[PDB]
């Protein structure tokens, strides 16, 4: 099928071509590794120019015909959710592993043995990391919170928000606390909604304990706010999914009035339906009517006369958020609405951010809730995007830190320690295992060298000094000058990376290397 | 033959011969083709000796009659 | 005025056969890395830019669909093998490619394809005979359709908690698969229940289905605990003094009217309970709770009842007893009643457990496990699940031959021996077929990273003496008796694969010219 314009490689150039393609893909974001990584210009087909050093963003927006590169990019897309901030490091490590595998194959080693040896080396490196890891939560709660805030600030400082990034870190920590419990120590990002718009400043960030529902209340005369009514039991919400209109035909409609009899009959039917719905709403005791669909003119008029602000076109996920925040339930229809299923919230009011005149509607609880929304604003679209990315990274880092008390330190110190351990263990295992361990150690050496290169330091001398310091004197956390630092020994600089994060990075790099190596034949057809 | 792309008008004579064999008889589709091909091949040897086509045809007809009687 | 070939002609004879051989070689090289569990994957991009990475031969063949007529024939034969059998597609393709490779030198030397095909057919006949001879079906050698399953279960439970006690659990595992339809095996039909108390060696095998206590209303231990002629009937929504389903809220302002209505409902329930007895239902089961009134009536009528039965347990019990589920008591029919030899409640574990035994016609069974702690019983359950899976796989194909190339090595050795007694031109074809049969172990070793030449030489040297089950060990690079290691493949699958490969070889080698019409 589609034999014409079909290309394939197998037996001679498959391995070399795949490894070269992987190296070329890696070189796209290799220079962007680290906080001071060089930026790349990304331009949309419409001509919108953007600047960012995020490896995940760079790879996601890149399309290509190479099969190995496409597979690597697709795997990175899935890994972005698992870690997020480690995509570039994982890609670089996989590229280094493939480069070493090239030499190993040139020496006569079968790919399966290379993959098995890399897996064993990854296991040994993870064991070494676990042995050398330190516990923060088991030392002091104050120190644990300080390290959480420090990680959030470090993530935020790489963007424009660095001027006032403290507020973003505090909001992220509060959202994680509200949404995550210690039973599982996992943050449910589905309950942490990310929303924002162009305008305002970085100081307009706000954490909401419920859904936003920035709606216009349908009818122009419909009140735009639901007040607590001077100390009353908050605001009662009618969670409904049935549209606030009587059944209508789907074929003709055109229910026009031609005489008195037809007018009377149609008015009787429609008014009876609307009165039934509005009476059910009133009996339920709800103060605000929320429907998954829109509202009819008669329904809007009746709600306005009864002082019942309306919310139109609320999505299913929004309804679930309403139920979670207000401890309510979703009522399929008006006839099933009762006071026992209405949700309660502190208030539904309009909130202004900076100079914004939209006056968006927000549902606020002011109490601890299982679902929150992270609101992000900024003077430019780039500011908002960077703030959202930094908030996501901070949330992931906090989740990783809380999930596992064991942590490692950045700047390549963990990579250097793993490389030293793997090199030491290599001489103990005979056969192809020795070559595999040496290759894995050399690949691990790539990350600190790349970081040093990105920081303007000599990778050779920097790596040699790091190895000497970590071997001759003692095992510690010594890395490269990723940022402006007085000296080395990140341990005193408080550059901490979660242990689970590093373990996931290593495992994903090994898996990607195996996936690329295990493909010995590629076939691609033509295009129409 | 029903599917092969045949454009030379001379081959169509043997194609029609095969069609006649299939229509009238229930077998011998390959036999007629083989026999016609061999007859035309030996006609090359006959011509190489300087024999005219008319006498070759006359001899073929006489041999055909004799063979049919002997069958 | 219409031309189909566009004035393009093609040659015929040995040239087209050699071209077909080359196409088959290309296909074989393409599918080579996917042979064996340790083989490499192939990445294929379709015309729609969809990227798929897979190792299954059928998927690769479907995605590629090489237009070459010989490759088309190979793909068709592979698809036929997959549809008819589902196993050996890659092996069939590899064997066909190897046979086509071997046929090339014979054609180059002027050997007619008819002789090659006849020799291949004779080699196939000899290989089938030798595989049938090698096929293991023994009774007196301490192995059989049941003893072999016990050995497989013991091997599966090796290095486990119950390894020392496997002598008893192997019988349970084998009977579990043998207690139901032997031609239709399913793991879901073998249930396991954990009962604390007692030694692991005291576990009981139940022919029918058993479940823990589910009844907790009045009348417990007041009904018969043993039935010799039980009648299992699952009634959905009755068993109450007040209707549970399709009911309504009734508000009455007068005590007398409410009492009269309640009395009428109670009389209706009385009539329904009497009908339950009239239907001959000795065992009453339901997924919903059973009221005190129904239990009291059944106890007074020597009828057993148990509600709050889980859906899976109820379904398994119904399937084992051959009964059905009835919506109402008035609609109960005799054909919906199931019967077992003996139904009783087991007191093991300081609690009563319901079980049905002596029902060889049951479609499902349940295993009762005993032990001093729940963790021990859980480990026993895991080991039993592993053993059940292994014995089910073994029983699905009781006719087995040594795997890991042992069967191929034996067939090749037998063909080589025969070639010394088939004096004539057929000797070359027999030797070629024997050599081709050795491709499977060669490619398996190559894909596994082993030294193919050394492993093949050692296997050939070893197979000349001793057992016929010597093969390649894929756990640690070596050779040995795979049968002793419980590694084997179905004989019928191998025979079908060889037949399909030879059929493809004969079909492709039997074509002298191909003509394509524009369309």
């Amino acid at each position: 099928k589609d034999q014409g314009n079909k290309k394939r490689q197998h037996g001679l150039e498959a391995k070399k071509s795949h490894i070269l393609a992987a190296r070329s893909v890696a070189s796209i974001i290799k220079t962007s590794l680290g906080p001071r990584g060089l930026d790349k210009i990304l331009i949309s087909p419409d001509g919108e120019i953007t600047i960012t050093n995020d490896g995940a963003t760079i790879l996601s927006q890149m399309e290509l015909d190479n099969e190995i590169a496409k597979l690597l990019v697709q795997l990175s897309k899935s890994q972005d959710d698992e870690i997020g901030d480690g995509t570039t490091g994982v890609v670089v490590l996989a590229s280094a592993l493939l480069d070493q595998a090239l030499e190993l194959i040139q020496k006569g080693i079968h790919p399966i043995k290379i993959a098995n040896g890399f897996d064993e080396a990854a296991k040994l490196a993870i064991s070494k990391l676990e042995e050398t890891c330190d516990d923060i939560s088991a030392s002091n709660d104050e120190l644990f919170r300080d390290f959480l805030l420090r990680a959030a600030k470090t993530s935020l400082g790489s963007k424009i928000v660095s001027k006032d990034h403290d507020r973003f870190a505090e909001m992220a920590v509060e959202a994680v606390i509200n949404v995550m419990d210690k039973d599982r120590k996992d943050v449910d990002f589905d309950l942490i909604k990310m929303q924002g718009r162009v305008g305002g400043s970085i100081s307009d960030s706000k954490l909401i304990n419920g859904v936003i529902l920035d709606k216009d209340f349908s009818h122009p005369q419909m009140p735009k706010c639901v007040l607590p009514k001077e100390g009353s039991d908050g605001v009662k919400l009618a969670i409904l999914t049935c549209p606030f209109e009587p059944p209508k035909p789907k074929t003709k409609h055109k229910l026009d009035i031609s005489s008195v009899e037809e007018y009377q009959k149609l008015q009787t039917y429609e008014q009876d339906k609307f009165k039934e719905m509005i009476d059910d709403v009133k009996k339920a005791g709800a103060d605000v009517v929320i429907c998954q669909w829109g509202f009819d003119d008669e329904a809007n008029h009746l709600l306005l006369q009864n002082d019942l602000p309306a919310v139109r076109w609320v999505g299913g996920q929004e309804l679930e958020h309403i139920a979670i925040s207000t401890n309510g339930r979703i009522v399929p229809r008006f006839q099933d609405l009762s006071k026992d299923k209405l949700g309660t919230c502190s208030r539904i009011y309009e909130q202004e951010f900076g100079t914004t005149k939209d006056r968006m509607l927000i549902i606020e609880q002011s109490k601890e809730t299982k679902t929150v929304t992270c609101f992000v604003r900024g003077s430019n679209k780039m500011i908002v995007d960077e703030a959202e990315r930094a908030l996501h990274d901070s949330l992931c880092v906090v989740r990783n830190l809380v999930k596992d008390s064991r942590v490692v330190y950045g700047g390549g110190a963990a990579e250097v320690t793993m490389s030293l351990a793997v090199s030491e263990e290599a001489d103990k295992q005979r056969g192809i295992d020795q070559y595999a361990f040496r290759g894995f150690a050399q690949a691990l050496d790539t990350i600190p060298m790349t970081l040093a290169e990105n920081s303007g330091l000599d990778p050779i001398g920097t790596l040699s000094t790091l190895k000497s310091k970590q071997l001759k004197e003692k095992i510690s956390n010594i890395g490269v000058d990723c940022l402006g630092y007085g000296s080395n020994d990140m341990k005193e600089l408080f550059v901490v990376d979660p242990f689970i994060g590093k373990k996931q990075q290593i495992l994903l790099a090994t898996q990607l290397c195996r996936m690329i190596l295990k493909i010995d034949n590629v076939i691609i057809s033509g295009k129409d | 033959l029903r599917e092969l792309d045949i454009v030379h008008p001379a081959v169509k004579v043997l194609v029609m011969a095969t069609e006649q064999q299939k229509i009238d008889m229930g077998d011998g589709t390959n036999l007629v083709m083989i026999l016609a091909g061999e007859l035309l091949n030996v006609s090359e040897k006959l011509i190489s000796m300087g024999l005219s086509a008319v006498e070759i045809i006359q001899g073929y007809n006489m041999a055909r009659k004799f063979t049919l009687k002997e069958l | 005025i219409v031309v189909l070939k566009e004035g393009t002609d093609a040659s015929q004879g040995k040239g087209q056969i050699i071209s077909n051989i080359n196409a088959c070689v290309a296909v074989q090289e393409a599918l080579k890395p996917t042979l064996g569990p340790l083989g490499s994957d192939i990445l294929i991009v379709t015309s729609n830019q969809k990227t798929t990475i897979s190792n299954d031969g059928a998927t690769i063949l479907k995605l590629l669909d090489v237009v070459h007529p010989a490759a088309k024939t190979l793909v068709d034969i592979s698809r036929a093998q997959d549809a008819e059998v589902g196993d050996g597609t890659t092996s069939v393709t590899i064997l066909a490619g190897e046979l086509m490779k071997e046929a090339k030198p014979f054609l180059e030397e002027g050997i007619s394809s008819h002789l090659i095909m006849k020799g291949y057919r004779k080699a196939v006949s000899l290989a089938v005979e030798k595989i049938n001879e090698l096929a293991v079906d023994i009774t007196s050698e301490k192995s059989s359709g049941r003893e072999l399953l016990e050995r497989c279960a013991r091997t599966a439970m090796s290095s486990k908690l119950i390894h020392n006690n496997a002598d008893f659990f192997v019988k349970m595992c084998v009977d579990a698969v043998l207690s139901l339809d032997r031609n239709d095996l399913d793991d879901k039909l073998i249930g396991i229940k954990k009962i604390p108390g007692g030694a692991m060696e005291e576990s009981l095998f139940i022919n029918g289905v058993a479940f823990k206590k589910t009844f907790s209303y009045a009348g417990f231990e007041q009904q018969p605990k043993k039935f010799n002629n039980p009648k299992i009937l699952s009634l959905n929504v009755e068993l109450e003094l007040k209707a549970e389903k399709d009911n309504a809220e009734v508000r009455v302002e007068h005590v007398e009217d409410y009492q009269a209505i309640v009395d009428a409902e109670w009389q209706l329930i009385f009539e329904k309970l009497r009908q339950v007895e009239e239907t001959g239902a000795n065992i009453v089961l339901s997924k919903l709770p059973i009221g005190d009134l129904a239990t009291q009536f059944f106890a007074d009528r020597n009828i057993f009842c148990a509600g709050r039965v889980s859906a899976d347990d109820m379904n398994r019990v119904i399937q084992a007893v051959g009964g059905s589920i009835q919506s109402t008591t008035s609609d109960i029919k005799p054909e919906h009643l199931g019967t077992c030899a003996l139904f009783e409640e087991m007191q093991i574990g300081s609690e009563r457990y319901n079980l049905f035994q002596g029902c060889p016609q049951a479609k499902t069974c349940t295993l009762l496990l005993r032990g001093g702690a729940e963790q021990v019983i859980a480990e026993v359950e895991r080991s039993l699940h592993d053993a059940i899976m292994i014995v089910k796989r073994a029983l699905q194909n009781k006719l087995i031959v040594a795997g890991g190339g042992a069967t191929e090595m034996e067939v090749s050795k037998c063909l080589r021996d025969y070639s010394k007694t088939i004096a004539g031109k057929q000797q070359m074809i027999i030797n070629a077929f024997a050599k081709a049969l050795e491709v499977i172990p060669r490619q398996l070793c190559e894909n596994a990273g082993f030294d193919a030449i050394e492993i093949l030489n050692k296997l050939r040297l070893a197979h000349s003496k001793g057992e016929k089950w010597y093969g390649v060990v894929f756990e640690t690079e070596n050779i040995g008796d795979n049968f002793a290691k419980f590694v084997w493949e179905p004989a019928l699958v191998k025979i079908n694969a060889l037949n399909s490969a030879t059929e493809a070889t004969n079909l492709i080698l039997s074509v002298d010219e191909t003509i394509t019409n524009k369309g």
